[PDB]
């Protein structure tokens, strides 16, 4: 339910300067009700990158990429749910969780404040890197529980 | 007055000056060539496949 | 120190004039060496690689065998008077790694000081 | 002249022996036009409030391409010379009225609405609207004026888009808001520093970019919600050059004072010369009040576009540790009037903004770089060219420069807290040195020759042009694996179809050196 | 070509010999013409064969290095050129 | 690493044509000479 | 030197933006039924209120 929401706003960044030459009738089609999937999954990344912009045109810091990933995972989380034989996208789940686990290691050791602050905005499990994880699987770390708080089901089992 | 030391003086004010208009140009090319590769359409690839190099035969043995 | 190694590759070659080999610190001082015991007709850092020469008397080249003795997984130590039995009724180039620098093995006996060999050159068994 | 034209194309010359439809129209328009304004007569084509303009398409193969209209006739209109909404051909009659309606507003007796049925229906026999200012009109005349910099005229249309209205904020919104601080900006006198400070805010939508001396006092489905929702016009400054460049010039601004002096100012940044003296009581004891306070006055550290919502955040465990930090900036305070080498590059920044509010600009860019390099390359900042043969650090130094320097040359600059060193490790720290002159190359533009000239200076006074970065390719190793297709009666593949490039293959221009061929679609854009 | 000296540093030999009232010349002054001498007798005196050919031009007092040589050669891309006395040197 | 000062080709050659006042790379051919 | 990239980013993106704005102003010019709907929507509102 919550990733079928759809907030009063704009895709491709039409702001009202361009929409004003547009007739009324035409302009509902640009709204973001009827905007994809793909236009819906764009927009919220760029909100979301607003919020941990350094400076404007630049997604390569480990700041907007960490909100980026997150982003991603959702994404093909939810299209798990409703498709269920697509057995092919399983393994790039794990390439995605195991990427973004190292993006905190690198980012963790050339700045602590910063690493803080994000993870309260997105409310992600902060984690810090001072020692090796021992080998026993009881006490090692999960990248599937990474975000326990927005998951309440992919925490531990028996 | 001295005639050694006005002499490092011109030879350091002209060098500024032959610098200064070379990396202005240099910067103006530089510029310009990526300008025009960011307003073309894209170019599809339409050759052969690269169906022969996927496998390999690496050293035999050890 | 893996590059190091994958010099003797290019080097060692027949029918060739010029080779190229990646640009590393260690790799540029192991070259002033060997151009001066004459194996090296000479040398040019051309940026990411270097290219490196060939030298050839009568058709072989002037190198026809190159052993490697340190690897990057362990370090062989030798002590002064060790170096000595190693190296013996012999006219070969071993390259010693010692504190004040880089140096061949018949230096490294004048000294008196720990090397640490790291190659041969024109080496028999 | 006259900004608005329109220009009224038909094609009678094939008609010339039996009228069809281009006839028809003249007939009409001729004795319609004069009516709602009271081929024509010259005496009544001077109280029009538009250019009426005849041309025949069939006449001019140059000016028929240059339209380019598919039908005929139609009528096109025109804006300081720009092309405008054309109305078709075989549209009912109220349609021909709101073309009229709006090619006269666009220029600013008429026709009262309680006698425009019988001036319609008296004019066929040859064989305004009560809707007021569109809101598309008012946004397409601020647009274009802006550049010209109106001072009088741009007040007035700044205040008929808020009046009795408040109907459409999400259109006409973002240009209001941006309407208000050309205004601020073209004033003789300084702007105020509290009035721009209030104006921005609602821009960007958080005061922590502003400085400390100009801020203000001091269910499932809900919670997840708010995350992606963000307060700010960021649209308006990232698509959209023209509107982005405002946003430059405040930097700049914000800079100066009220209580200045320009006889005062230039007197005193001759005798402080910035070098190892502790400023002599001449210079000391000659400071009115008012200077003092311009000097003690807060700057933005960094850009307003940097740190949006997270300036606060403290840096303690961002910095490097050494023991060897050699610098000018020690005098026993942090204070700036406590401080030689700090008290002269503050003066150049005063000046500075002075002259790019006057309009002087190759002069304002001058005492930029002045300031940025007393602090960064010392004192010694008198000698105005490149290094003399000192650039130390590079490959195979040489020994004669070596011995002609001593313990001074390693003294490093920097900002009064942190230094060089400091702001390589940490990139969220800056100082006001930077932050100025990088507010004025945004400002004039990128491709402005004086920019470009000043661009490059930069690099010959720093003594490092030329330079070559190097850096290595990267393993082709990726993830994945190879392309596998499943076995069985039921042809499918596991992980990878037949088009997949392997990282070891050669460049594609060796693969196809034919390239396309003269009967290939130059467009692929299907 | 070798330029052979280059005027720029005789300029600060003169000044330098010309300060004192007394005219000592100094110890710089002297090392550097010293050995000008030497290079030029070892090329003449060469026990052995020395072939250079002049691919450059040369300008001022810089043939020393092949006009005594053993073996002078030149070919179409050389030139000549010596006026001492339009630098006073 | 990208800011390492490092000797490269193109490094030098750009250091020689700086200095030329606004002198550029020239090649020589083959000297065919039938009296030889 | 990178603040002078980020005005020729915004340059270059403005210039996309722009042709974009020309193909949906042909599908309003040449599309009748969106015209003739807005235009008879119109009409009955001044009618209701007169």
């Amino acid at each position: 339910n919550e990733r079928a929401q759809v907030p009063d706003a704009y895709i491709e960044r039409w702001h009202g300067e361009d929409l004003s030459k547009l007739s009324p009738a035409l302009r509902r089609c640009l709204h973001l009700r009827c905007a994809s999937s793909k236009e819906l999954h764009s927009w919220r990344k760029l909100q979301l990158c607003r919020l941990l912009q350094r400076r404007p045109f630049d997604t390569g810091s480990p700041a907007v990429q960490l909100a980026c990933l997150t982003e991603k995972i959702l994404n093909v989380r939810a299209h798990l749910l409703r498709h269920f034989r697509d057995q092919q996208k399983k393994k790039v789940l794990s390439i995605w969780l195991s990427r973004r686990h190292r993006v905190m290691k690198y980012l963790y050791r050339v700045d602590f404040n910063l690493y803080k602050y994000v993870c309260q905005q997105l409310r992600i499990k902060c984690v810090r890197f001072a020692i090796p994880d021992s080998r026993d699987r009881q006490r090692a770390i999960s990248p599937i529980a990474v975000d326990g708080d927005r998951c309440k089901f992919l925490i531990r089992q028996k | 007055e001295s005639f050694f030391l006005s002499l490092c003086e011109l030879e350091q004010k002209k060098r500024t000056e032959r610098a200064i208009q070379h990396s202005q140009d240099l910067w103006k090319k530089r510029t310009a060539a990526k300008d025009a590769h960011s307003e073309k359409t894209p170019e599809l690839y339409d050759g052969p496949f690269w169906l022969k190099f996927w496998r390999r035969k690496k050293r035999p043995g050890a | 120190m893996q590059r190091a190694c994958e010099m003797v590759v290019s080097l060692l070659r027949v029918d060739a004039l010029s080779q190229r080999c990646p640009f590393h610190v260690l790799n540029v001082q192991i070259l002033d060496l060997l151009q001066r015991e004459g194996l090296i007709r000479g040398f040019k850092v051309d940026g990411t690689k270097i290219d490196i020469l060939l030298k050839h008397y009568k058709g072989a080249p002037v190198i026809r065998n190159i052993r490697v003795v340190s690897k990057p997984s362990r370090d062989i130590w030798l002590t002064p008077h060790e170096l000595k039995f190693r190296t013996r009724f012999n006219t070969g180039l071993w390259i010693m790694q010692t504190s004040c620098g880089v140096i061949s093995h018949r230096d490294c006996l004048r000294m008196g000081i720990g090397g640490k060999m790291l190659m041969a050159i024109n080496n028999g068994y | 002249s006259k900004p608005v034209t329109v220009v009224y194309a038909h094609a009678s010359s094939m008609e010339t022996t039996r009228p069809a439809s281009s006839a028809s129209l003249s007939r009409f328009l001729s004795n319609l036009l004069p009516r709602l304004f009271l081929l024509l007569s010259p005496s009544q084509r001077q109280s029009l409030p538009f250019n009426f303009v005849t041309v025949d398409v069939a006449a001019e193969p140059r000016l028929g391409a240059f339209l380019a209209l598919p039908s005929v006739p139609a009528l096109v209109c025109f804006y300081r010379k720009k092309l405008y909404s054309v109305l078709a051909p075989g549209a009912s009659d109220v349609a021909l009225l709101r073309f009229l309606k709006e090619a006269a507003d666009l220029s600013e007796s008429r026709v009262s609405p309680e006698n425009v049925a019988e001036a319609v229906h008296g004019a066929r026999v040859a064989a305004w609207a009560e809707r007021k200012d569109v809101q598309c009109l008012l946004t397409q005349l601020g647009v274009a004026m802006t550049r010209e910099q109106a001072e009088e005229v741009q007040t007035l249309k700044n205040e008929l888009v808020a009046e009795d209205r408040s109907e459409d904020a999400v259109l006409t919104g973002g240009r209001r808001l941006f309407a208000e601080l050309q205004l601020q900006l073209t004033g003789d006198s300084p702007p105020d520093r509290e009035a721009l400070s209030t104006l921005l805010s609602e821009i960007l939508g958080s005061a922590l970019s502003l400085p400390e001396s100009l801020q203000p006092p001091k269910g499932y489905a809900e919670q997840w919600a708010s995350l992606y929702q963000i307060e700010g016009y960021w649209n308006e400054l990232e698509t959209s050059p023209v509107c982005a460049r405002l946003l430059a010039k405040a930097t700049v601004a914000l800079f100066n004072h009220e209580q200045v002096n320009l006889q005062e100012l230039d007197l005193c940044i001759d005798r402080a010369s910035g070098e190892d003296d502790e400023e002599w009581p001449s210079i000391r004891a000659s400071l009115s009040e008012s200077l003092k306070t311009a000097l003690n006055a807060d700057e933005p550290v960094r850009p307003l576009d940097e740190a949006v919502h997270y300036a606060h955040l403290t840096m303690k465990n961002e910095k490097d540790f050494s023991s060897l930090r050699p610098s000018f900036f020690f005098l026993g305070s942090t204070a700036v009037l406590d401080c030689p080498l700090r008290t002269a590059s503050r003066l150049r920044r005063l000046k500075a903004a002075r002259l790019f509010h006057g309009g002087a600009y190759e002069e304002a860019l001058k005492f930029a770089v002045f300031a940025y390099r007393l602090e960064c390359q010392g004192p010694v900042e008198t000698r105005r060219a490149a290094a003399p043969e000192h650039v130390l650090g590079k490959w195979r130094d040489e020994e004669a420069a070596l011995l002609a320097v001593d313990s001074s040359h390693d003294k490093v600059g920097g900002n009064g807290t942190e230094d060089l060193f400091d702001q390589m490790a940490c990139a969220r720290a800056g100082w006001p040195a930077r932050t100025l002159l990088m507010a004025m190359y945004m400002a004039l533009g990128a491709k402005h020759p004086a920019v470009q000239r000043s661009r490059a200076e930069l690099e010959v006074l720093l003594g490092t042009d030329g330079f070559v970065p190097v850096v290595f390719p990267h393993t082709r190793a990726r993830a994945g694996g190879k392309p596998i297709m499943m076995r069985g009666k039921s042809g499918k593949w596991h992980w990878l179809g037949p088009y997949w490039k392997p990282p070891w293959a050669p460049s594609n221009k060796a693969r196809w050196p034919t390239g396309p061929e003269e009967w290939a679609w130059s467009d692929p854009t299907r | 070509f070798s330029t052979g000296f280059d005027l720029k540093e005789l300029l600060f030999l003169a000044e330098l010999t010309q300060k004192s009232t007394e005219k000592t010349i100094p110890l710089v002054a002297l090392w550097q013409l010293r050995n000008l001498c030497d290079v030029a007798y070892l090329v003449h005196n060469y026990t052995k064969p020395l072939i250079v050919l002049m691919n450059g031009a040369t300008a001022g007092s810089g043939a020393s290095l092949c006009c005594l040589a053993n073996r002078s050669a030149a070919y179409h891309s050389s030139s000549f050129t010596c006026d001492p006395t339009a630098y006073g040197w | 690493k990208h800011l390492d000062h490092v000797p490269t080709e193109r490094a030098r050659q750009l250091a020689e044509q700086r200095s030329a006042f606004e002198p550029h790379l020239r090649v020589k051919l083959e000297k065919e000479k039938f009296l030889r | 030197e990178k603040k002078v990239t980020q005005s020729l980013q915004t340059a270059r993106v403005s210039r996309r933006k722009v042709a974009h704005v020309l193909w949906l102003k042909k599908l309003q010019d040449s599309s009748d039924f969106l015209q003739e709907q807005e235009e008879a929507a119109r009409g009955v509102a001044a009618l209701a209120r007169a």
